[PDB]
């Protein structure tokens, strides 16, 4: 069975964790603070030493709209995203990433080999050649 | 600079122009960042080039002002002024209705280059091209190339012209597909550059030692198959029974170039990039001409074609960059061949999924192209993550266990969760009735699996 944990048979309160988190609750005060220690307890137990954790990362949509009208800032919240390597508009996917790896550099840490961890993100084809072909263009 | 030109063209003398221009033209040929210093003069010197152009002068004049037209033409500020009906008119007659005098080939190419840097950079362009009926005298002029000769550049530029019109407008776009016969005499340039000889009424003659392309056919099929795919955008809308007999020979003409390679290495993924963005456009129905001889060989059939696209796929999957744009159609497109015919979808499941041997590996770490279409599907990306697991689905005839024995539960449970079965099901599609594949090995190592993670502790 599979427990979900969220904030075969399935049941809601064992093989594999299914965690899923919001990731559009960093200006809300923080929630993303606590998501992230609640991470760590889980991952670091020693009842569970075995199990592989399956996070999902919803709400993406509510957060490209949260960075791009600017109104509020990561910085001030979450003081390490400055001096943050390199890695749709540009400051969508690289909050993307920073939220990924806070939760990625939790895991790698510690348990390595007996327990993993997968993280998801929760017609379009010619839409994508249509805006390809017009902004390839070339003036002779 | 643009005051003693504009002077000496005022002046009149016939000698002197064709000089001062080609001078001009000389010195500016590859500035495309204009400063606002010279806006003013710039535009009077465009005024007086149009002047000129009534009159009656030699050829090379001509020549020289259609050439720095054009580089004048770059800059969007200064053609508003300078669009107007009787200027249209003029580049109109320059470019067209007698084609056989042969020194007048480089005018009407080069009228073709301005027309098409006037209409993409303006708007009203785009208005008076309904009015002066242009897409039915470009249709005249290629229909009046069928068989002369020294007449590659007239047509590529003519099949440009029309892409761009076809781009940036949809009236035009609907004129072309319904009237005027678009897909027929597109489809019979493409047969003239490859130069095919039908041996069935949908399969060509092939030759394995066939000489390679050249640059001219390579530009000329380039600027046919955009045309068509601009063409035929809604045509998966609505079917009639009467279309397919012309899709299906537009999928022949396809089939036959996926089996050819071009100048350089280069060249060859455009061309095949090219015609897999307009395979995605034909009816599903209308695609088993792609495996259509009967003689890589399955059942007695002749499976080349799928090959190439499955090697295709692979090397674009090698380099890291602009996955959206790289393997969005031909993934899409493989998955679409796959779910209504039989043949091909057992063939590429014996190719990329062979029975499983090696169990005391994770299915992510390796070299195998099962190994990199497992590594993407856990992707940042939304598209990707979910077609690359939707073409291994379809495989594996929509059965879970099936699936969870290749990938794994945590690689497959985003497109679970997507699906609404996170739990032992199937798919709505039934194809056929299930049968035994497995090899020894796997049948003792079973008892000591592990689901999750999808390898032997």
């Amino acid at each position: 069975r599979l427990l979900l944990l969220g904030a075969f048979h399935m049941f809601d309160v064992v093989t594999a964790i299914i965690y899923v988190a919001a990731c559009s609750s960093y200006n809300m005060v923080n929630r993303l603070r606590e998501s992230l220690d609640l991470f760590e307890s889980i991952w670091n137990n020693r009842w569970l030493r075995t199990i592989s954790i399956i996070l999902f990362l919803n709400k993406q949509d509510m957060l490209a709209e949260k960075v791009l009208a600017g109104k509020s800032k990561i910085e001030d919240y979450f003081p390490e995203y400055a001096n943050y390597t390199v890695p749709e508009d540009p400051k969508v996917t690289r909050a993307k990433f920073f939220i990924r790896d806070l939760f990625l550099r939790i895991s790698t840490a510690t348990g390595d080999g007996k327990h993993y961890c997968y993280p998801h993100f929760t017609n379009d084809c010619r839409d994508i050649i249509q805006r390809m072909h017009l902004k390839q263009y070339e003036l002779l | 600079d643009e005051e003693r030109a504009l002077y000496i063209v005022r002046a009149g003398e016939a000698g002197a122009i064709e000089r001062v221009l080609r001078d001009y033209s000389d010195k500016h040929r590859a500035t495309f960042k204009f400063e606002s210093a010279d806006e003013d003069k710039r535009k009077k010197l465009c005024e007086g080039i149009f002047k000129v152009l009534v009159k009656e002068v030699p050829t090379t004049c001509q020549v020289s002002c259609l050439e720095v037209l054009r580089i004048l033409s770059r800059d969007k500020k200064i053609l508003v002024p300078v669009t107007t009906k009787e200027n249209m008119q003029i580049l109109l007659r320059l470019a067209k209705d007698s084609l056989e005098k042969v020194s007048e080939f480089p005018v009407i190419v080069e009228s073709l280059k301005c027309l098409c840097n006037i209409v993409f950079n303006s708007q009203m362009a785009q208005q008076l091209s309904l009015e002066l009926n242009l897409a039915a005298k470009l249709c005249n002029l290629l229909r009046k190339c069928k068989d002369r000769k020294f007449i590659n550049d007239i047509k590529c530029f003519d099949l440009r012209l029309l892409f761009v019109l076809s781009l940036l407008h949809t009236d035009i776009r609907s004129q072309l597909r319904y009237e005027l016969q678009g897909l027929p005499l597109l489809t019979q340039i493409l047969e003239s550059a490859f130069s095919i000889k039908w041996t069935d009424e949908y399969e060509s003659a092939i030759d394995h030692n066939g000489p390679p392309l050249s640059p001219q056919e390579t530009d000329c099929a380039i600027e046919a198959l955009k045309a068509l795919f601009n063409v035929t955008v809604d045509s998966w809308k609505v079917h009639k029974e009467s279309d397919s007999h012309q899709f299906r020979v537009m999928a022949a003409v396809l089939r036959h170039c996926l089996l050819i390679v071009g100048p350089t290495e280069d060249k060859t993924e455009e061309l095949h990039s090219n015609a897999v963005n307009l395979l995605s456009n034909v009816p599903v129905s209308c695609l088993d001409v792609l495996i259509c001889p009967l003689t890589m060989v399955y059942n007695g059939m002749n499976m080349e074609a799928i090959h190439v696209l499955l090697n295709f796929m692979e090397k674009r999957i090698d380099k890291g960059s602009s996955y959206r744009e790289g393997l969005t159609p031909v993934l899409s497109l493989l998955t679409e061949c796959s779910r209504a015919h039989r043949n091909i979808r057992k063939f590429l499941k014996d190719q990329v999924l062979p029975p499983l041997r090696d169990v005391t590996n994770r299915p992510e770490v390796g070299s195998t192209v099962r190994n990199k279409l497992v590594r993407l599907m856990t992707h940042v990306d939304l598209g990707v993550k979910q077609i690359a697991a939707e073409f291994l689905f379809v495989l594996c005839k929509e059965r879970v266990d099936s699936l969870l024995k290749y990938t794994g539960y945590g690689n497959a449970a985003g497109l679970l969760a997507a699906r609404g079965l996170l739990a032992g099901g199937r798919g709505d599609n039934w194809y056929s009735e299930d049968e035994d594949t497995d090899t020894e090995e796997y049948k003792n190592a079973k008892p000591n699996i592990n689901l999750i993670t999808g390898h032997l502790e």
